[PDB]
RNA sequence: CGAAGGUGUGCUGUGAGGCAUGCUGGAGGUAUCAGAAGUGCGAAUGCUGACAUAAGUAACGAUAAAGCGGGUGAAAAGCCCGCUCGCCGGAAGACCAAGGGUUCCUGUCCAACGUUAAUCGGGGCAGGGUGAGUCGACCCCUAAGGCGAGGCCGAAAGGCGUAGUCGAUGGGAAACAGGUUAAUAUUCCUGUACUUGGUGUUACUGCGAAGGGGGGACGGAGAAGGCUAUGUUGGCCGGGCGACGGUUGUCCCGGUUUAAGCGUGUAGGCUGGUUUUCCAGGCAAAUCCGGAAAAUCAAGGCUGAGGCGUGAUGACGAGGCACUACGGUGCUGAAGCAACAAAUGCCCUGCUUCCAGGAAAAGCCUCUAAGCAUCAGGUAACAUCAAAUCGUACCCCAAACCGACACAGGUGGUCAGGUAGAGAAUACCAAGGCGCUUGAGAGAACUCGGGUGAAGGAACUAGGCAAAAUGGUGCCGUAACUUCGGGAGAAGGCACGCUGAUAUGUAGGUGAAGCGACUUGCUCGUGGAGCUGAAAUCAGUCGAAGAUACCAGCUGGCUGCAACU
RNA sequence: AGGACCGAACCGACUAAUGUUGAAAAAUUAGCGGAUGACUUGUGGCUGGGGGUGAAAGGCCAAUCAAACCGGGAGAUAGCU
RNA sequence: UAAGGUGAUAUGAACCGUUAUAACCGGCGAUUUCCGAAUGGGGAAACCCAGUGUGUUUCGACACACUAUCAUUAACUGAAU
């Protein structure tokens, strides 16, 4: 069975866009940012405890970060630097009939 | 026209990879001195 | 009201220059053979 | 209260040079006499940076093509919307693999990038977007090959290789149809399924291998036959009655779709079946495989497209009825059949034939050994749970890959609609996608790509180079020579359109009802409705011309060389 | 039946023209040859430099080949410019 | 050792501290993902797949430890014989 500190730390963020809204007002859909190591099993404990509703399905999806550039000043000097940003998985927890914040 | 560059990823791994280096002492002796000039990038591994 | 972008992510160019040698043909050109 | 450096002026020495001070500059510089040198530049097709010239010249990257109206905007040939025009259509459409890596969708901006402008973009910035038990990877299995405990070799490094372990481009389980987003869908939703494994309950029970045997499991070519995808026409349903003569009809337009799964098991293919006894074989043993006898029935079994039923009184559906921000959203919804023609797809890993004689291993089925014995295990039914992880956006014959470029090049797989046509050629079209990121004029020489030419017709030229010409199908006819196959489409001719009749559509193909049988339905025989449909002959008819376009052999004679592909 | 015939895909490359600071560091256009085979193609693998591979041309071995490329001996040597 | 701090970018935000347990500096500890000799097997570095024990369990499962090769030594057992 999972332990409590595994739940307490696979859940990180709810997850906000006009695609979260639409599957939560049409299919009772809540989508979260989750620890990229997390699986589907882990997610559905976690909500199922830490947010007292009873759990569908999980689907998840890994998205990669993109390239984001901006400048840093060093020394009285601006230089332009690259990098990506980190890679997060996404789930899509399907509630049977709770309802979430 | 086709040119020479005829991209395969497994081949590129299984030519020029980590593991491929690693597997005999002239390779190894390849990351040594990558190591030594201090390469951002040891090998075509990515 | 619009702001300013003040990024221009693409304001340096960076500028090169390189050729390449060519073949040319010389054989009725020659006064000997 | 103005150093070095920079820039002028004056003076001065034979010269390298020196001194003074106006401006700039804003903090360092150094008499003299000695000392040490990275101590002096015009050249080295010297090295680095900057800037000229040609010159506002060549070019702006396929000759598929554009024209107007409206919108937005500072500004519109290029963006958006609309209507026309043109181009591709076995591709210039659609879906992928490889490779790429956010290029994808939305909002904003126009510096730079874009061979012009840009309000636009594969550009900048910000936000969003990739949902799987069944697709793929991972995973089980092995090929070529790699690595390789011990081992055998080798001055060292190391080489080879056994047990083994990796290695796909190959073999091993299972999902379809509708709907939906600005951007994902066999992944989400709706409906209807399926597979493997674990664990329990019940019932019946011999189970048990790194071992044996089956199976998996395999070439080329050719020829049917049976089908389907798909198409055409008719019927049905809905709509229409014509900007110019006619159009209530052998009239016009559109639609007539529906899967996995489950049930049935037929066109076809293969094979005799079932018992009993025995054993020098399958490294051991076996009830399995192989072999040998005997009896008795061949009437059994495997395999297999398609059709049919159900799935489905569901979904979809032309079009209407509404709202609207005119984007688009919402509601309802007819008919939804038949005949013919059909593949390179399926039956087919089949069948026939040939010689060059056509992977492996696991999953799978089966047999026992050691062993286990009222256990454990096996079989079936039911219940329950589990099917993780990674990929999934987008381009993908290309402006996202390989070519330094938004480069006339290269790049494997899949799908393939109509009319002509032998055809995947070719012409014109559909669905779909594009007009190739500089335009506007002019209408010189010359260059490029083409069209046509009086008379002549190879006189051209190294040479008929290039061009012109020939070109289809059927029939007639066809020499020398020959290795008897060839030569040979030798050469050379003739007939080709349309209309009517034979025959209101023929020969042929398909084939319904009706009827007869049977072993009684996915049956057989007969019948001929309906549909489809060449070729020929006779008669007529138009044009200069009937293989009318695209497409599509020039022919003959004598010789050298090499037999030939 | 066929290293059979005509001919698309596909694989080549005989002729001409254009191009030659190209659209292209070998292409385009019009013709041309093979097109069931000694064929062609994807994906992997193996052979390494006096070595490989070669239906043989001193062909090819990353736009490089009568001895690849990279680094080193190395500031080789240069009675020559 | 301290009246200032929360590294640069860094402004800001929300805060910490002012004799002494804020920050900073030194000694000693703790933690120390994954890859890499990489060592449980494999592999195209940073990934895929385990076996055996111990413990836990809400029966879904979970946590921890160990498991490379060679050399030497010891114990056990043990072919042709």
């Amino acid at each position: 069975m999972i332990r409590e500190e595994r739940l307490l730390k696979v859940l990180r963020a709810p997850h906000v866009s006009e695609k979260a809204s639409t599957a939560m007002e049409k299919s009772n859909t809540i989508v979260l940012k989750v620890a990229k190591d997390a699986t589907k099993a882990e997610i559905k404990a976690a909500v199922q405890k830490l947010f007292e509703v009873e759990v569908e399905v999980v689907n998840t999806l890994v998205v990669k970060g993109k390239v984001r550039q901006m400048t840093v000043r060093s020394g009285g000097r601006v230089i332009r630097t690259s990098g990506r940003r980190s890679d997060w998985k996404k789930a899509y927890v399907t509630l049977k009939e709770g309802q979430n914040l | 026209m086709k040119r020479t560059f005829q991209p395969s990823v497994l081949k590129r791994n299984r030519s020029h990879g980590f593991r491929a280096r690693m597997a005999t002492k002239n390779g190894r002796q390849v990351l040594a001195r990558r190591r030594a000039k201090g390469r951002a990038r040891l090998t075509v591994s990515k | 009201a619009n702001g300013e972008d003040s990024s221009f992510g693409s304001f340096t160019f960076t500028v090169e220059l390189f050729s390449t040698p060519v073949w040319i043909w010389w054989w009725p050109r020659i006064r000997g053979p």
